[PDB]
RNA sequence: ACGGGGAAUCAGGGUUCGAUUCCGGAGAGGGAGCCUGAGAAACGGCUACCACAUCCAAGGAAGGCAGCAGGCGCGCAAAUUACCCACUCCCGACCCGGGGAGGUAGUGACGAAAAAUAACAAUACAGGACUCUUUCGAGGCCCUGUAAUUGGAAUGAGUCCACUUUAAAUCCUUUAACGAGGAUCCAUUGGAGGGCAAGUCUGGUGCCAGCAGCCGCGGUAAUUCCAGCUCCAAUAGCGUAUAUUAAAGUUGCUGCAGUUAAAAAGCUCGUAGUUGGAUCU
């Protein structure tokens, strides 16, 4: 077929630069994080929507 | 030809199905109530209980009259023993089976350096241990998974050289000393 | 195959095969017989000083052929009994480098221990690449100069940052003659990359460039040029290009003694005026205001690459007479279309093939196949040249050299070269569909006036108005024939004469037969809609040219396609069936085709360029 | 509301989805 | 296809790899013949022939890296023309000489082991939990952070004298001195429809570009493409391709199937094979 369109999207995309945030964490100190975040004061709250990055 | 040995081996397996929940789940929990730092340092305690069941799982078709497990079975519950995972009341080789994780990760020195009081958090003892502040008898130890025996618990102190122990403080007091 | 015995002998063969086959070629190169080890060396970085390091190089026996600034000499050590010749060349200069790093053998890049590389040895570095590279190694000058410890890092923390351009290679440095004796030994046994251009024509490099006129009123005389012969048998009836003052015809070749022989007059040619064929290019029977150019051309460049060639309709001049001479196609790939229905008079004025490839397999027969009575490589063969001017003598005293080769028949005349560029991405200003820029095709300079072009396979091809980064596009111009394969540079003065280089790429088929078609799209609006019919508001203004532009097809932009069905308004309404429904955020669009010719603004004078550097 | 969503799209080109959030709020924890 | 010792995987049975450092065989470009010697059909010995190929003054002369380095070629595919006999041992007339055997460095994300990238405290929260108040709300009692809030205390990575190591060096170990607040001394590789952990959030494209192992996604509201944010998994490692093993009771001895899903020979006789009834203190 037609290979004249190539990298067409990809060229047409509005570029949208990537936003400057904190350095993460690495390691140990992440593995505590995720599971203070899980396990320790977890939530008691609006139960079985336990759906982390929900949307809505 | 040369003279060096290549005899390696591997101290840890990785779980057949990646992506389990609830083994996630169980994992994560014993990393936090730990302070351990990867999977890998689950999977390894995971691969040495492994080790254990399965030998005493082999010892237990022979009969109670046999030599080799005499000899041998007797000789894996001294071990048992000897690094407190085990009491000395249930060293009948059935007791082997009935030991878990978690009698395993409470002897890294990490943890008993945690028990002892010496840190406030068991995150707390990991860089204790690791910024060379922790000495066992006499022998500053470097490691947090040293698996620490019954005998040397009694021995676990700050380290001579160390600000906490000896005395001689660190870069940062000294440091502010001079701007004093 | 067939049990274990023919198929270790069918392996044999085929070992035999190509263990053949890559020594028909190596004998290519600096023999016994020896044209000599030709080796280009530059410096990247220009912290690099260039007198440093070729002192050192020096001493077999030196033989210091001096020139105008550089120091071009050649080198005879005999303990490895080989015959080097050394040429030397600055970072960023345009002229010094690209004509002598052309027919040279090998480059020797002298890198820095800090860094890679400057800002401006990158910039010659993109032109040399995209020329073909010859063989080429890196090297290294200050790395011992550093302490014991800190220079274990420093080929450690240079190797990775000569990646991104150079993706694997090892770093000979350079601080001994002891370190320098690794390098030729290291130079000597390369894999050579063989230039697919050079092997067909007889190319030479210039030792000694020696002038007396004719008569000096009007200051045009005959060169004595010499120098050794390096690529095929070298006729004495073939045309001479120099490579930057146009192209002539010679009278005498001789062969003199070798100035510089490994171990240690006679006249054979003449030309005649029979087999001399005749040099014409043609058939002989018939501040702020810049500014403000520049800021709409950051924004009518950026009219292509969101709208794809919205006009304005003309609300003044009927629709007959503004786009008469254009006209619809019904699909862009399958219409039928007539290659010779309106030539221009230029095309009368240009050369045409009967059929381009099986010219090109006879003539490409003949100068490897068939053995002519010229004169055979490694020579020394000094030359007379006929009419040169003189102001190609003082400027090989200030140092440039001046480079001569031989062309193959056809390749003297004008044609219609079509040529494939890709930009580069080094410059980010636009360029317009008909500028003028400098064009290095294949050993030529020159500059033109091309025409952009899509590259597809089927007949037509529709015009791009500027350049886009990433699509490959195909420049159209007239130009003098040079048969493919050519290695092509595109520059632009931006200002103070310094040449910015914007595209690379190789070359197409020259023929005339290519068809660029320059495109206008008319929009619409759509205003009643109704049932599978439309009233098309705006595209056309009167009533008469809706039915000029009836059988013209129609499409709009989420894809629909349709036609004109009536007219309705006395104003430019109409009615137009369609195959779904329309909506109502669409635009209904017709596209008008012609054909397009390029200009003929072809000189073969380039200005030389300045020491390229930043800004 | 999973119970009407996976009700409604069960058929859908989202029923592998709407699956996944009503045994999220079914078995729950 | 060099063979073994062995290696990978594995419930039990199995399957596949084993050129490769130990033992045994073979061979020094391809065949062949010898000399010497206790031992060789020896190639870092010789003589021929076939194949390549070096010098040459054209009469002649000399070759054999599947030794260590290094080069070319081949290819998806593999390191330094480095230092030393100090170690382990071997040869010799020998306590003394020699050894690219071997040792030591260099290159090396083949692979395997340990293991940093932060810890702590005081505040405040329209955070949670424990005692009281019917409830508002009362507390150093225990925890948490989208606090780029404050605060000193701890330390390596580096930079670097010295010792130690070694044949001599390096490296690690040991110690001076400097060495952390966006502790910018920033952790990456794949993914977010289901298999399968984790967003029908926002912008763009509109069966296009492309994604997708499989199912499928994309035709103007895309949970799947191109991106921004957020989240997930492993983590100094993680994707991809191919070989192979398990999954495979989809090769089945354990342990499959054969009416209709793939499949019982048209029927019978028959030698080899395989299998054969009770019975002896």
């Amino acid at each position: 077929g037609s290979l004249a369109r190539a990298g067409k999207v990809r060229g047409q995309t509005p570029k949208v630069a990537k936003q400057e945030k904190k350095k993460k964490k690495t390691g140990r100190a992440k593995r505590r994080m995720q599971y203070n975040r899980r396990f320790v004061n977890v939530v008691p709250t609006f139960g079985k929507k336990k759906g982390p990055n929900a949307n809505s | 030809p040369v003279a060096r040995s290549w005899v390696c081996r591997k101290t840890y397996v990785t779980p057949r199905r990646p992506f389990e929940k609830s083994r996630l789940d169980q994992e994560l929990k014993l990393i936090g109530e730990y302070g351990l730092r990867n999977k890998r340092e689950v999977w390894r305690v995971k691969f040495t209980l492994a080790k254990i069941r399965k030998a005493a799982r082999e010892l237990l078709t022979l009969d109670e009259k046999d030599p080799r497990r005499l000899f041998e079975g007797n000789a894996l519950l001294r071990r048992l023993v000897r690094i407190g995972v085990l009491d000395e009341g249930k060293m009948k080789l059935d007791y082997i089976l009935g030991l878990k994780i978690e009698d395993f990760l409470e002897r890294r020195l990490q943890t008993q350096v945690f028990k002892l009081g010496l840190a406030k958090s068991i995150h707390h003892a990991r860089v204790l241990i690791r910024q060379r502040h922790i000495r066992v008898r006499k022998q500053v130890v470097n490691i947090p998974s040293f698996i620490v025996r019954l005998d040397s618990q009694k021995h676990i102190d700050f380290s001579l050289r160390s600000p906490y122990g000896g005395g001689r403080p660190g870069r940062v007091k000294r440091k502010n000393a001079k701007k004093g | 195959e067939l049990s274990r015995v023919d198929q270790r002998h069918r392996a044999s063969q085929l070992r035999k095969q190509k263990k053949e086959a890559v020594l028909a070629e190596k004998r290519q190169l600096g023999g016994k017989d020896g044209p000599p080890h030709q080796v280009l060396v530059v410096p990247l970085h220009s912290r690099i000083s260039l007198p440093e390091a070729m002192q050192l190089l020096q001493d077999g026996t030196v033989h210091l052929n001096e020139l105008g600034n550089t120091q071009n000499f050649m080198l005879l050590c005999p303990r490895l009994k080989h015959r080097w010749f050394f040429t030397s060349a600055r970072p960023g200069d345009l002229h010094v480098v690209l004509d002598m790093a052309k027919v040279a053998d090998t480059i020797l890049f002298l890198l820095d221990p800090l860094e890679g590389w400057d800002s401006t040895g990158d910039y010659c570095l993109s032109c040399l690449f995209a020329q073909g590279l010859p063989t080429y190694t890196l090297a290294v000058q200050g790395i011992s100069g550093l302490p014991l410890k800190k220079q274990i890092d420093t080929r450690k923390k240079l190797s990775k940052a000569v990646e991104k351009r150079f993706p694997h290679d090892k770093l000979l440095l350079l601080d001994t003659q002891q370190e320098a004796g690794m390098l030729l030994r290291q130079l000597a046994n390369q894999k050579q990359q063989h230039l697919a251009f050079r092997d067909r024509r007889a190319y030479l490099f210039a030792h000694a460039v020696d002038f007396v006129p004719s008569e000096e009123n009007n200051l045009v005389g005959t060169l004595k040029i010499s120098g050794y012969v390096r690529g095929q048998t070298l006729n004495v009836n073939r045309l001479l290009h120099i490579v930057g003052y146009g192209d002539f015809q010679m009278k005498q070749i001789d062969a003199p003694g070798d100035p510089f022989p490994l171990n240690p007059k006679v006249l054979m040619k003449a030309d005649p005026g029979r087999q001399e064929s005749l040099q014409a290019e043609v058939i002989p029977d018939p501040d702020e205001e810049a500014e403000a150019k520049m800021l709409e051309k950051y924004k009518q460049e950026r009219l292509e690459e969101m709208f794809p060639d919205e006009v304005d309709t003309p609300r003044d001049v009927a629709a007959r007479i503004r786009f008469q001479k254009y006209r619809g196609l019904k699909s862009f790939r399958t219409s039928p279309w007539d290659p010779k229905e309106n030539l221009p008079q230029d095309y009368a004025r240009i050369f045409q093939f009967q059929n381009f490839t099986n010219t090109r397999k006879s003539i490409f027969k003949e100068v490897e196949e068939k053995e002519v009575e010229g004169a055979e490589v490694g020579w020394y063969v000094t030359l007379h040249v006929s009419e040169v001017p003189v102001s190609v003598v003082e400027c090989f005293r200030q140092g440039t050299p001046l480079i001569a080769f031989s062309l193959l028949p056809h390749e003297q005349k004008m044609s219609v070269l079509n040529m494939v560029v890709r930009r580069d991405p080094g410059n980010t200003e636009p360029v317009k569909a008909k500028e003028e820029l400098i064009f290095h095709c294949g050993f030529r300079r020159f500059r033109a006036s091309p025409l952009f072009s899509q590259h597809t396979a089927a007949d037509k091809h529709k015009l791009q108005r500027f350049l886009t980064a990433d699509m490959a596009l195909v420049a159209t111009v007239y130009a003098p024939i040079t048969f493919p394969p050519a290695s092509v540079l595109l520059f632009k003065q931006k200002s103070n004469g310094m040449h910015s280089l914007i595209a690379t790429g190789h070359l197409m088929s020259v023929d005339p037969d290519r068809m660029v078609i320059k495109r206008v799209v008319l929009s619409g609006h759509p205003f009643k809609i109704f049932t599978k019919m439309a009233v098309v508001r705006y595209m056309f203004f009167n009533r008469e040219d809706v039915l000029w532009f009836k059988p013209v097809e129609l499409r709009t932009k989420w894809g629909r396609r349709g036609h004109i069905k009536e007219p309705l308004g006395t104003h430019g309404h109409m009615k137009c069936s369609f195959d779904g429904k329309l909506k109502s955020q669409d635009t209904v669009l017709m596209n008008l085709y012609k054909r397009v010719f390029p200009k003929w603004t072809y000189d073969p004078y380039v200005p030389e360029p300045v020491p390229w550097l930043k800004s | 509301d999973p119970y009407e969503d996976f009700q409604e799209n069960w058929n859908t080109k989202h029923s592998s989805g709407v699956t996944r959030e009503l045994m999220r709020e079914l078995n729950g924890g």
